[PDB]
């Protein structure tokens, strides 16, 4: 019982161990996805503005 | 005063008139129509060389350039008092319930400065709508103002007609009620719902809906509130004004911006929306001679509260009902968001020591709930400790008992409506946080009015 | 009167003269190629083109009809094809008919119409039972692209067969083949002899993708004026925006959100306003719409989506991971809704339903949490049961639209708990095997409901259920 | 004069021919009575901002020059006053009896005009005072959603302002004007409206007082500041009056950029920002306290104006809706927020004791991961847990309740030298207020060692007198 | 965390052993921050080898886009006419270009990708080509940089 | 490529290893600093590269309309050897910056912006430059231009606009 404690707390340290560093993983690929999104947000957004002031300009 | 039309752009008309007899900005000028019949219009910018751009207040399909057109001299006036009441109006204030004329003593412009600061006080009165979730996290306070917000779908219009139903009908003064831009049907269901209960004889209506032009939505909200300016100030009344929708006098301004010469703002919006927004709010207000309750309905465009719209309307409420898609998603009907709605009135102060201590009780579980929604949604349910497993499961059982039937709404829950008041609530949500009600299942609080009905319900299941 | 065109470019025109020109006239030039009088402008004409427009160029003569813009309208349309000025593409010949209407009519007001309270049955189970859609209605049929809401609009055409409602299939910046297709699936299941087909096909140019949806409205205005009932489709309004976007632009107005000009909301508000239930004093008449809109990767919250949501009377959304889940029709239950509700509904449906789509909401909430641990309750595990089975229910095959008599019955059988014994992977079996016998055997229940509205006795209807089951064998 | 006429006029904007040898920024005046402001002076007409009523301004209307740049009525006669940017009266007293008139624009100290910030200006909130400590001469801003508890924090502060010989000014940008009567009424219950001035331009003014307002408010503290004197002054909120500046700036068709904002609008927060300062011993020793308010939309810290002006002023206080919600009020993010002044605006007893409380908390932090494992982790990481839970307790504080700093420096004394660690976390709160109405009625001799030398007592002396109090407490 | 004690310690340690000298640019430096950072370089005695520029929080665009030129074009001597090694600091270089998007905001120019000027790269350029090492000596730039949103791809 | 990835190293060994392969190579630097651009000079000439190298530069304080041209100029360039059956190597180095240069002139002539604020025609702007490199027929002569674009990414995201268009 013992050994097989010590074997489900090494199990569960290199699964959580490997969820940890997914999460790491999926987080670069969140945060790429986030600032493609706020920069275009920014880019677009202007882009409309001033196309409506050229049209009176 | 004549003119002659110059051009004609969508609902926007330029007139030309003669060498110093130029209207007022906001005076009402006729066209006669080739086809018969009265347009009228609202002066706006003065351009040069006698030139003066305006905003049409009906279809401008039709018009000729070269036509007459004429100066009323004054703003578009509408009439006031004891005979708007039953009666139904349009922008111009005449009648369209085909009812005959309209003998009212006085008429007064629709344009008009806002009540000076020494006139105003504070809200500081509960009023009871019998609507579990406002109540209790977020009251409304009698002469206060009251915002419904939320996105397309989620229950602004059968909010603010439960609202009618729980608080008119037992109402002691006179109320307004002003349709900008919103659905024809829904205001023919209102007119015939007032007229069978009988609140419509102490109800003035006005309607300019999404129908419309442009110009007929920018300016019937301020004929409805003329018309309730009226019984506050000069019959010293307590006053509903009730409002649906807000946004569709803001929308209607971003329309007619871009003819009339203005450089859009963010999101397309007209540069003076803050402005424009604060010189017809701030007339919606109590006075020391008379108390205006208003509850307004907010669209929340794209169902983002960040947008310049709403944003800008929250500085002008006491008290908030935000309602969220997720939680009409859910079932969970009114869909209020029991963490973003707000009101000034929810302190100890007024509510008593009770009702806060629970109110917030009841925010401090749902949030935890909330931040949990992530850890259960990958990591699962067992690996939560006692204590969260617990409050998981009051908060589901809260977020239930949040929702009720309302009577406006037989038709859609297919449940008989239920008022509760404040006591009930109070009492039912204190048990909830105390554990006595740990062993019902949830359906048991979904949809029901008083804690002793989930009971009830438990029973059934 | 004669006006000459100063400059063209992508069909649209700037005209000198024509200066007793009135603002949404029509116009004619010289080669009889339509157009529009859009702007009035100081010394010249904005014109839209309504029609091809390389035969057209500076120099072109211009000539005033005195007619604000018009089309064809009446019983003469019937199982025609035509465009949105009323001129017939399927090869037929003219259109043999005295009247007209104007493409841009006021709305009924608000003195000049009922509350909604007769049903527009669509034959499918989801959406008569849960998202009922009334005689005057407006309701938004909004998804992706391939998610099913063309199939919807033509089942629901197909079940207006005898019906005595008259159909209009408005075919916005489709490709024409595609058309050619519905007209043809209507022909084979005989709905095309009282259902109109306007057509601006994705060549045409934007004006008349503008104006299609308008034009369909006319078409269909006339049958609701006269007393009748009538059925408009706009198929799509996403495509309308974006032609109005173009014309917008191509006319310098200036653009705001996602470029489409600040009316792009009136556009669409005023169109589906003229849909209505009449009061009984303008004869009782109606025009029950039902436009479309296509969302990119389900984003409901869209400008152009979250405007039509807000202009209508409710909206059935449809959605990939429903449809390739075998949720077909792949109605999102939570983010669906009729706001007209019961009324559009006969009691016995308005009975059965009541609470079906508040029950689906919470089951399919309930569903999601139930996957994230937890062995549960004995409570939960009955309301998960009971919703695997009535899912099972509301799903149907396309084009096999059911009666609403046999509607109620399906639907008080899984809801009272008649299935509840079965297998879920035989709910569906069962479903067809129980109409057959009611058709069979209990035809004097299913004819209570088609004759009076109501529910037959209960205790009658729960013991011919139950001899039914008798002879039931599942599978497992 | 030599007068001029207008040719066009518009959504509070009037174009103008004539006035040749005006000012950019003259005050001017139309033919009925109705002031405006020159802005754009262009090749052939001048862009005019119109301050009040522009319903009887038409083409034809003749305006007169006044050769003078904005100015405001300033002094002691306008403590416990309402007025607008103008310095006219709203508040129906009659008129505001002063000789003494400043500009609305004016230069900031230079360089060497200013001393470092190195006295405490005590909000009376435990939060600010121990964590993000605010000095006299210091920009603070205070950042967060609506309903996270800015308005309450300006306001609490202003009261704990009393008898503290302070001036303070609380400029109201675009609210409701319900709203703003609602603040004065709750400065007069606190005894707190004779030493402060409201200016309101409220949200039916036209967009020039919006835009006005902070300036009219900065230089009537000034007057202060320049007389060897202290005050404070409240921007609530400057996100109003750059959407104002941004309307005006829209329809003098100024090229818009980033969230249709023209180019100067850091500029607009920056002059005004730097004017509020810490003056040297030469120029009189005055100070101006500046606490600015941008609101957040959905929490959005980077958006254009919030990171103009967190980029300008000396540290920040963000609020937090999450914080709020989960009963941490005031909902003060200490991770994030950030006083550049620290320790200077402190008196000794705090810089000592709050050295301890940050760790203590950046430990709990960290920690805090390991909560739901509640007795399976080690003793140390327990007691960590344990003490942080204590000290989050301390820093929660009632609305309208400000803590004088010895009190405090008790209070937080104790949480942090673990003589809290045997109470229930409940119970922590009503200990703290059983605590120091003990030490009030009984050991005020300890109290007063810190208001006089700013120093903690002796250890041994306080340490006793707390557990003397212990033992007389029931949980 | 030490950013003025080690651009100090700079100053000192350029000037003590290669004998070169310092110039300290404050782009949109704050004038409460000016005033301290004076005095904190007269009490350790850097002073002396250290040329300052500071344009502050609320001067207008052109100021703040131009001042870092400024500090830059005394360094220039220092490196071209007296051989030296020189440090410049410049505090901070965001706002440098911050500076040059309000400037080319009120020109009326078209905005790029995130909302910034145009010609964002070339205006960095101008700056950052005159810092370099010639035959004649060294400009070695040491620079404080915000990163908006947190985003290094800005 | 990130920054720092390695990108100018591959491109100069492989510039010094066509020594004695009768390939005349051109290195075009468009948008870098030019204290690096006399760097590459120097470690040419010491591994005896410099001799049938051709160095064109616009350097990142020269106006955009240089670095816009930068590439098409060198192309050019290795255009004459492979035109005369000989064959050339042509490095641009990097089209990063000439793209974000072709913006700024477009954005300053008013040419409206599309994603990422580029022109429509940023994807032409590489492509006609870069078909011109080619294996000719041996009827044309039978030279050649071997062409090595660069792009630098950010965050190593190769599905941004520009470097989805050079890939
Ligand atoms: N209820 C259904 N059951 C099975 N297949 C369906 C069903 N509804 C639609 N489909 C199929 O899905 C596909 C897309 O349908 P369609 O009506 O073209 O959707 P959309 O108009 O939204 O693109 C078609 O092949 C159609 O046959
Ligand atoms: N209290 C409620 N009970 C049942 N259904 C509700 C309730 N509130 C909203 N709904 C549902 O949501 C729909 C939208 O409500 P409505 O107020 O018409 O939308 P909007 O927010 O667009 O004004 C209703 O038709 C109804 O079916
Ligand atoms: N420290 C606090 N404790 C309890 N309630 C508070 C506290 N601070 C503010 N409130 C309450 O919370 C709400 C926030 O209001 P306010 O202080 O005006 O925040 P904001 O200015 O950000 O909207 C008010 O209803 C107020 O009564
Ligand atoms: N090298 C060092 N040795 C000892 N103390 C230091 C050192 N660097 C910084 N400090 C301490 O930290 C304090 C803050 O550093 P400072 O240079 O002001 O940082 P910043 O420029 O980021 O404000 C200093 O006043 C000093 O007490
Ligand atoms: N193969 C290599 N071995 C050792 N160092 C290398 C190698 N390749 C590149 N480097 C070093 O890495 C740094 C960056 O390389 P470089 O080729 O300039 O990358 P990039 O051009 O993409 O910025 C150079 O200073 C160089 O010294
Ligand atoms: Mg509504
Ligand atoms: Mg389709
Ligand atoms: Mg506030
Ligand atoms: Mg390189």
């Amino acid at each position: 019982l013992l050994d097989a404690k010590a074997s489900e707390f090494g199990a569960r340290m290199t699964a959580m161990g490997n969820a940890t560093d997914n999460a790491t993983e999926m987080l670069e690929t969140l945060t790429l996805q986030f600032n493609r999104a706020r920069q275009a947000a920014i880019t677009q957004e202007i882009a409309e503005i001033v196309a409506g002031a050229n049209a009176l300009r | 005063n004549k003119g002659r039309i110059i051009q004609v752009m969508g609902p926007v008309v330029d007139i030309q008139f003669e060498s110093g007899q130029l209207p007022d900005i906001y005076n009402a000028i006729t066209i006669e129509r080739p086809q018969g019949g009265t347009l009228t219009v609202e002066a706006a910018v003065h351009l040069g060389d006698n030139v003066v751009r305006c905003v049409a207040m009906a279809s401008t399909d039709g018009l000729v350039r070269g036509l007459e057109a004429v100066d009323t001299g004054a703003p578009i006036s509408v009439p006031v008092g004891k005979a708007t009441l039953g009666r139904v109006f349009n922008v111009l204030g005449e009648p369209i319930d085909e009812q005959g004329e309209v003998n009212a003593e006085e008429r007064h412009p629709i344009h008009r400065p806002a009540p000076e600061f020494e006139e105003l006080s504070t809200a500081d009165e509960i009023l009871e709508t019998g609507i579990k979730v406002i109540d209790l996290l977020a009251p409304y306070a009698k002469g206060g103002k009251i915002g419904l917000f939320g996105g397309a779908g989620v229950g602004k219009t059968v909010l603010i007609q439960e609202l009618i139903n729980n608080v008119a009908q037992e109402h002691g003064g006179l109320s307004v009620f002003a349709g900008v831009g919103e659905r024809t049907r829904e205001g023919n269901d209102l007119y015939h719902e007032m007229k069978d209960s009988g609140v419509i004889s102490k109800t003035s209506m006005v309607f300019g809906q999404m129908n419309e032009p442009p110009g007929a939505r920018l300016r019937v909200a301020l004929t409805g509130l003329t018309m309730a300016e009226y019984f506050r100030d000069r019959e010293g009344q307590d006053v509903l004004l009730f409002i649906d929708n807000i946004f569709r006098f803001t929308q209607a301004g971003s329309e007619v911006s871009a003819l009339l010469g203005r450089m859009p703002s963010a999101v397309g919006y007209q540069p003076t929306l803050a402005t424009e927004m604060g010189q017809l709010q701030e007339r919606i207000t109590s006075t020391k001679k008379g108390s205006i309750t208003s509850i307004q309905a907010i669209y929340v465009p794209a169902d983002d509260y960040t947008d310049p719209a709403p944003a800008t309307t929250f500085a002008h409420l006491d008290a908030t009902t935000n309602l969220e898609r997720k939680l009409a998603e859910m079932g969970i009907y009114p869909a209020v968001d029991p963490l973003a709605s707000t009101s000034r009135i929810l302190s100890p102060a007024v509510v008593g020591e009770e009702h806060y201590r629970v109110a917030r009780g009841v925010q401090q579980v749902l949030q935890r709930y909330n931040d949990l929604q992530d850890i259960i949604a990958i990591l699962g349910m067992d690996e939560l400790s006692d204590e969260d497993k617990l409050i998981v499961a009051r908060a589901r059982k809260i977020q239930r008992f949040l929702s009720q039937p309302f009577h406006v709404a037989e038709q859609f829950t297919g449940m008989p409506g239920k008022y509760v008041p404040v006591k009930e609530t109070v009492r039912g949500f204190k048990e909830i946080l105390e554990g006595k009600h740990d062993n019902l299942p949830e359906e048991a609080f979904y949809m029901v009015g008083t804690i002793d009905e989930a009971v009830e319900k438990a029973k059934k299941l | 009167e004669v006006g000459t065109v100063i400059q063209v470019g992508d069909g649209i025109a700037r005209v000198h003269g024509l200066e007793k020109v009135m603002a949404g006239e029509l116009l004619e030039f010289e080669n009889g190629v339509m157009g529009m009088a859009q702007n009035l402008e100081e010394d010249n004409v904005g014109v839209v083109i309504l029609g091809p427009y390389t035969e057209i160029r500076e120099g072109t003569q211009v000539k005033r009809t005195g007619r604000i813009m018009e089309v064809p309208v009446g019983e003469a349309l019937l199982g025609r094809v035509v465009n949105p000025l009323g001129q017939p593409l399927d090869g037929r010949g003219p259109i043999e008919t005295a009247e007209y209407r104007p493409i841009e009519s006021p709305a009924p007001g608000v003195m000049d119409r009922k509350s909604v309270h007769e049903p527009l049955q669509t034959g499918i189970k989801a959406i008569d039972s849960m998202i009922p859609i009334g005689r005057g209605q407006r309701e938004l049929i909004i998804g992706d692209r391939q998610t099913g809401k063309t199939t919807i609009a033509i089942d629901t055409i197909i079940n207006q067969k005898g019906q005595d409602v008259i159909c209009i299939y408005v075919a916005i910046g489709q490709k024409q083949s595609t058309v050619a297709g519905v007209v043809e699936t209507l022909r084979q299941h005989d709905a095309l002899d009282y259902t109109i087909v306007v057509t601006a096909s994705a060549s045409e140019p934007a004006p008349l993708l503008y104006l299609a949806p308008y034009a369909g409205c006319a078409m269909g205005e006339y049958f609701m004026y006269k007393g009748k009932h009538a059925l408009v489709v706009y198929d799509d309004l996403s495509k309308q925006a974006a032609a109005y976007r173009e014309l917008s632009l191509l006319l310098r107005r200036p653009p705001g959100r996602e470029a489409y000009p600040g009316d792009v909301f009136y556009l669409h508000s005023r169109l589906l306003e003229r849909a209505a239930k009449l009061s009984d004093e303008k004869g009782g008449g109606s025009l029950t719409a039902l436009p479309f809109i296509e969302t990119q990767a389900g984003d409901v919250s869209a400008y152009i989506p979250t405007n039509v949501i807000s202009i209508t009377d409710g909206q059935i959304f449809l959605e990939s991971d429903l449809f390739y889940s075998g949720v077909r029709p792949a109605v999102n239950v939570g983010i669906s809704v009729s706001r007209v509700g019961g009324a559009a509904q006969i009691k016995a449906m308005k009975k059965v339903a009541g609470t079906l789509r508040l029950d689906l909401a919470q089951y399919r909430e309930l569903q999601a949490f139930a996957q994230f641990g937890s062995d549960l309750d004995k409570a939960t595990q009955a309301k998960l049961n009971r919703g695997e089975r009535t899912v099972e229910i509301l799903k149907q095959d396309e084009h096999k639209p059911m009666p609403v008599e046999e509607q109620v019955i399906s639907i008080y059988a899984v809801t009272n708990g008649f299935m509840d014994d079965i297998p879920v992977e035989d709910v569906r079996r069962f479903e067809e095997e129980l109409l057959s016998f009611m058709r069979a055997n209990k035809d004097s229940l299913l004819d209570h409901i088609r004759q009076t509205g109501e529910l037959p006795d209960t205790k009658e209807l729960d013991a011919a259920i139950e001899e039914f089951k008798k002879g039931f064998t599942p599978s497992a």
